[PDB]
């Protein structure tokens, strides 16, 4: 059920998923942060091009 | 449009709403008083060209003369406007004055056209102006300081 028997990686896939999902917006606040303080106009990011 | 407007018709609403010539006063019509009320109308929408601006007027093609049954080609949202300021035009031929009921609709009329007319330019920017590193002037479009003139 394992190495060439796939029925190792449906597991960790989904292991991959449960873990993704609950650090999701945690996350989008850090690379938003350092996004917002060192690329040169990503202070506006969100708008860009409005007029 | 809905009827067409004839150029005859503009000067008969005109002779009627001062009771020159109408079936509902006494009686009577002319027809110098045709030819010209016609053309005073084509000599006035000429001259509208300048400040009311066009409205869509046709013009008489080559020399030949404008004669009452051709169409205007105005819509006839504006008549009483076009009909009023003529009437005003051409009240002096007749030795008579106006009302002040008279002016007043006048004045309604052409402040209804000049509401239908308007512009507001809306100024632009300059061309010295420089545009901000917020929206990356580098990569996502061309040109840092605006262009101002095209």
């Amino acid at each position: 059920m394992a190495e060439t028997l796939e029925k190792k990686h449906e597991r960790i896939m989904l292991r991959f998923d449960r873990a993704y999902s609950p650090q999701k917006e945690v996350r989008e606040k850090c690379i938003e942060a350092t996004r917002f303080a060192r690329v040169p106009g990503g202070q506006w990011e969100g708008a860009t091009a409005a007029g | 449009m809905a009827t067409v407007l004839t150029k005859g018709e503009i000067v008969l609403f005109a002779l009627r709403k001062f009771a020159i010539a109408s079936n509902a006063s006494l009686t009577d019509v002319e027809p110098q008083s045709i030819e010209d009320g016609v053309n005073d109308l084509e000599d006035m929408m000429s001259e509208w060209m300048i400040n009311p601006g066009d409205i869509g007027y046709a013009f008489a093609t080559g020399d030949e003369q404008p004669l009452p049954d051709d169409e205007s080609g105005l819509p006839r949202k504006y008549k009483h406007a076009v009909g009023y300021q003529l009437l005003l035009r051409m009240l002096s031929d007749y030795s008579l004055e106006p009302t002040p009921q008279v002016l007043s609709n006048a004045q309604r009329s052409y402040d209804a056209l000049m509401t239908d007319t308007l512009v507001v330019p809306s100024m632009r920017r300059r061309g010295d102006f420089p545009v901000g590193q917020g929206n990356k002037y580098d990569v996502f479009t061309s040109d840092r300081y605006y262009p101002g003139d095209l």
